[PDB]
């Protein structure tokens, strides 16, 4: 049982180790070492979201719970093993997340599908840290007058309004959108597009 | 004063007390009085000579009442020249049935009498051929000290060098063991936890029988504790040891004894008969 | 040590510890304050005592930030804190009994003698983030509420009976040197209190750098000619000296404290001044 | 039976128990065979004891200890080696087999046929605080022995609950002297004035809302195991909870 993480990629190495019965303590051959959880969310979740464009009535949206866990599964082949490196690596989740669950398997084999099933307990709470309720766009017409550069978005419309004459004004828009943070702490918040470079 | 003995075979000294300023103490033992004395080695290093000492020690009721009989009653050149002038002897009967009580003389006070009488001294005085004024003088000095007190000062002024100092002397003579020898081991953290950062007692021992055992302990921490468990080989030279623990443990018990006195004995090279061993964390 | 002059108030005491080495240290002591807004914007917080500088702080909606503030302590043989006391605005009025102890009354006067102190040379200056032009000021005559018992004695050291110094020649002492400590010992201001015990009683206690309580009969340790008891005089000062012929460890404090009998608990100062030594 | 031995096996909670069995030549039998050697002319035996290893279970195997073991042969001489063990979760105690085997050379280079290996029952003959009012347990995600200098550092506290009002709780360091034999006397100040003095927190009375980063910067240096000046509190029915746990070498 761990504890909360924010939206950072972070990695967990957990204490104890499980049963996992076999022989004796000999070496188990194959140890897993990036477990990577969380890299089965991001096919699941923009199959859920492509899915939700049309109105839902999949089999996709029929009664299904398993994003409440999106519990993974850690293979492995031919006695009690201490926990691997995670990497957890938390960027896309839902708000309605908060448990995790590992169904480890346990190999041994001559010529055989002779295995078994180790699982684990897991809650993790969020910090829901920033968030944009909000967007809308705004267009605009005006061809801006020098010493006006002070000013971090003029300078881009300006600076491609001087080379490259083709690419003329009164055709590029403003996309407005609004950060709120719930949380205690400042954040910095530099935004990319392809090209632009917000300030601190 | 710690005496060179006799031979005068330059057994050197290093620290020596001489009180001249710090003439004061108090010896009930509850408090601790302790000298300590730093002989050297000579050019031949030896065991057995003499050792005295002068201890130049006094009486606290000396003292105090030699403070009282020149500053609380004959501090004049008129009463010590006539009235008690040679009447002197006494005074020395009378002192010495004062019984200053010694339990405050050194708390808030000094010269504080307990509780003897005084009529019966007037009537010994006026029984004897004792004038006015010297029998005044005696009534007001013994009247101050019926309950008096006194501050730190007449520490010496009232004694000085008007005391005698009952030298004493003793004899000690640096007392030796049996075997003498010389081992050097080499300690290996090998710890189960990370370290302990243990403090060091680099030790140098002595015995003092015939088939024997000189044993030994290493160094205690105050970490988390039961751990750093150590490695060590012995490699002790100039001997034939004996051994208790390779690699052994420096938990709640260490026991890493070295019983080497049973065998491998040698002369008197040092000035016991001694054995300094020294790990070192290898 | 060299190289955590990173950190604002640190380089203050090194660069008076560098420079004016008669001024030492540890008698620097630091006043330890937390902000805290009532509003929406952040604050930037620069405090001036009379010449410490405080870095551009930030204080958000709620979060609080203690500012470590290092000054001097107070003389008390050069300021005198029993002046006339609470002195009033205006002269004149009633005139009426006091109605309080002569003894309270002189803690009293040091309660506030210190507070203002304290007052007069401690200026912050901010501004706001989303503005950077309302610039302000505080005053903390509201704001510093009262003394209590541990700041009297932390600010001003004459509310103790005693006021010791104590050095010891050399440090770095191989094995074989007896050499001799020096105590300076001044009774302060309050040698007006008590003057019927006109002796007390200093123990030198003998404490290792990494561990506790060595024992007083030290073998293997520091070895003492003379004893620790030493009775020292009231209302005068008095130099005693002890003399340490060390065996072996590596490094040692030295403190004393001072007991006003020779029976359990009647010890009145706890001091601490703890010099160490460095032995090979 | 000459080679007298004991078997000790010590217990730590970081999940490990090791166990080191002690052995030495006592001087039972050493008394009648040495003074038939010194009859011979011989009081320096060489034992030739280079063949030893430990059983676990039923799976007899040789488990590697923490410290070798080399050709050791010599007179009157002592070994305890010591062995890593993991530690159990429980009380399941595995019985053990301790074989070891000597090869008695003799004097005029006799050898003979001796070993010692038998087999016991290797029982060991014996971070978090839980709460006093709440479900509430303490325990610090950084680890508990960690190194500084002077200067600042970064310590994270953990507090698992029940959600039955998961809030409220006040840290504070409190910074005074508790106020309390003479030198015991002076001990329990001495532990005082440097608990009160060392660190000091940054941030005192945080208020919690899980996870909080608690901010220390501590002044004088020294091993501050069991640094338990900081309380944290529940607001409604004041309980002066504690939490003492953790260190900090300043070294």
């Amino acid at each position: 049982k761990m504890t909360r993480n924010s939206w950072m990629m972070l990695d967990g190495t957990k204490t104890d180790f499980h049963i996992t019965v076999r022989n004796k303590s000999l070496s188990c051959a194959i140890n897993h070492i990036k477990i990577i959880p969380m890299n089965n969310i991001e096919q699941m979740l923009k199959p859920d979201y492509w899915k939700k464009m049309p109105p839902d009535d999949l089999y996709i949206m029929e009664k299904q719970l398993d994003w409440l866990s999106k519990s993974c599964v850690r293979i492995i082949k031919l006695i009690t093993f201490d926990l691997e490196l995670d990497n957890t690596a938390v960027p896309f989740n839902f708000t309605g997340f908060d448990l995790l669950i590992e169904y480890g398997m346990s190999a041994t084999d001559e010529s055989c599908i002779y295995l078994k099933k180790l699982s684990i307990p897991y809650e993790v709470t969020l910090r829901r840290t920033i968030e944009v309720p909000s967007m809308d766009i705004i267009p605009l017409n005006e061809l801006f007058s020098s010493q006006v550069e002070n000013v971090d978005w003029i300078e881009y419309v300006m600076s491609k309004i001087r080379a490259e004459s083709n690419l003329h004004s009164r055709d590029f828009i403003l996309l407005l959108l609004d950060f709120r943070n719930s949380w205690i702490d400042g954040i910095k918040l530099n935004v990319q597009f392809e090209d632009f470079t917000s300030n601190e | 004063e710690l005496s060179a003995p006799d031979t005068r075979n330059d057994y050197n000294i290093r620290g020596d007390y001489i009180a001249t300023t710090p003439a004061l103490i108090t010896f009930d033992g509850n408090e601790s009085f302790i000298n300590c004395y730093e002989i050297t080695a000579n050019n031949n290093f030896d065991s057995k000579d003499i050792f005295n000492l002068k201890v130049r020690y006094n009486t606290l009721k000396e003292q105090l009442d030699c403070f009282i009989t020149d500053a609380v009653l004959i501090e004049g050149d008129v009463e010590w020249f006539i009235l008690f002038e040679k009447w002197k002897t006494f005074w020395e009967l009378e002192i010495l049935k004062k019984l200053k009580y010694d339990y405050d003389a050194f708390k808030e006070n000094r010269i504080i009498r307990l509780l003897k009488t005084s009529i019966d001294l007037n009537k010994t005085k006026s029984k004897i051929r004792n004038l006015c004024i010297e029998k005044a003088v005696l009534d007001k000095i013994l009247i101050c000290l019926n309950k008096v007190s006194r501050g730190i000062a007449v520490c010496n002024t009232d004694m000085d060098e008007y005391v005698r100092n009952l030298v004493p002397k003793q004899l000690t003579v640096p007392v030796q063991l049996p075997g003498f020898e010389q081992f050097f081991h080499v300690q290996f953290e090998q710890m189960e936890t990370s370290h302990d950062a243990l403090h060091d007692t680099i030790a140098t021992i002595g015995n003092s029988l015939s088939y024997t055992v000189i044993v030994e302990n290493l160094s205690g921490q105050w970490g988390q504790d039961v751990i750093d468990d150590g490695g060590y080989i012995f490699e002790i030279l100039s001997s034939n040891e004996w051994l208790i623990h390779g690699q052994k443990r420096c938990a709640i018990k260490e026991k890493r004894k070295e019983f080497e006195v049973h065998l491998i004995p040698l002369k008197k090279g040092y000035l016991n008969f001694p054995r300094v061993e020294i790990t070192n964390i290898n | 040590s060299s190289q955590v002059e990173n950190v604002d108030w640190i380089e203050y005491v090194m660069s008076k510890i560098r420079a004016e080495s008669n001024l030492h240290s540890r008698d620097f002591i630091l006043l330890l304050l937390d902000f805290r807004n009532s509003w929406i914007d952040g604050i930037k917080l620069n405090v001036q005592f009379e010449d410490f500088t405080s870095n551009e702080y930030h204080v958000e909606a709620s979060h609080t930030s203690r500012i470590i503030v290092p000054i001097k302590k107070i003389d008390y043989k050069k300021y005198n804190f029993e002046n006339t006391p609470i002195p009033r605005i205006f002269p004149g009025r009633q005139f009426i009994q006091s109605g309080l102890n002569e003894e309270q009354t002189i803690e009293m006067r040091q309660k506030f003698w210190c507070r203002e102190h304290i007052i007069s040379k401690l200026k912050c200056n901010w501004k706001l983030t989303t503005d950077q032009s309302v610039t302000g000021s505080v005053d903390f005559n509201k704001f510093i509420e009262k003394f209590d018992h541990k700041m009297v004695y932390t600010i001003y050291p004459g509310r103790l009976f005693y006021g010791v110094q104590l050095l010891l020649d050399e440090p770095k002492v191989k094995v074989g040197e007896i050499i001799n400590l020096k105590i300076i010992t001044e009774p302060t201001s309050t040698c007006r209190r008590k003057q019927n015990s006109t002796v007390n009683f200093l123990d030198i206690v003998i404490f290792d750098s990494k561990t506790s309580k060595i024992l007083p009969r030290s073998n293997r340790r520091i070895l003492y000619n003379g004893s620790l008891t030493k009775p020292i005089s009231t209302t005068k000062v008095s130099e005693i000296n002890l003399e340490i012929i060390p065996i072996e460890k590596g490094r040692y404090e030295f403190s004393v404290c001072i007991s006003k009998s020779n029976n359990q608990d009647g010890i009145i100062q706890f001091d601490s001044e703890n010099v160490i030594l460095s032995v090979i | 039976l000459l080679n007298m031995r004991l078997r000790n096996i010590s217990l730590k909670s970081e999940h490990c128990i090791l166990s080191s069995l002690d052995f030495q030549t006592s001087k039972a039998s050493e008394q009648l065979t040495k003074k038939f050697i010194y009859p011979q002319e011989h009081n320096s035996f060489l034992k030739l004891n280079f063949q030893e290893i430990s059983y676990k279970l039923i799976d007899g195997t040789s488990q590697i200890e923490l410290d070798p073991i080399c050709p050791l042969k010599v007179p009157l001489t002592a070994f305890s080696y010591d062995s890593i063990s993991a530690t159990f979760k429980l009380v399941l105690l595995p019985k053990s087999t301790q074989p070891h085997r000597v090869k008695i050379t003799l004097a005029y280079e006799l050898e003979l046929h001796p070993n010692l290996k038998l087999p016991v029952r290797t029982s060991w003959e014996t971070s978090l605080v839980n709460s006093k009012l709440s479900n509430v347990k303490f325990k610090f995600i950084n680890s508990n022995i960690k190194v500084i200098k002077g200067e600042k550092f970064t310590m994270r506290l953990q507090i698992i609950n029940s959600s039955s009002s998961p809030l409220d709780l006040v840290v504070y360091y409190n910074n005074t002297i508790n106020p309390i034999t003479l030198e015991n006397q002076y001990q329990l100040h001495n532990k005082y004035r440097k608990i009160a003095e060392g660190i000091i927190l940054l941030s005192n009375d945080y208020k919690i809302p899980y996870f909080a980063d608690l901010r220390f910067i501590g002044i004088m240096s020294g091993y501050y195991g069991t640094l338990s000046g900081l309380k944290v509190l529940d607001l409604n029915t004041n309980e002066l909870i504690e939490v003492g746990n953790g260190a900090s070498v300043l070294i």
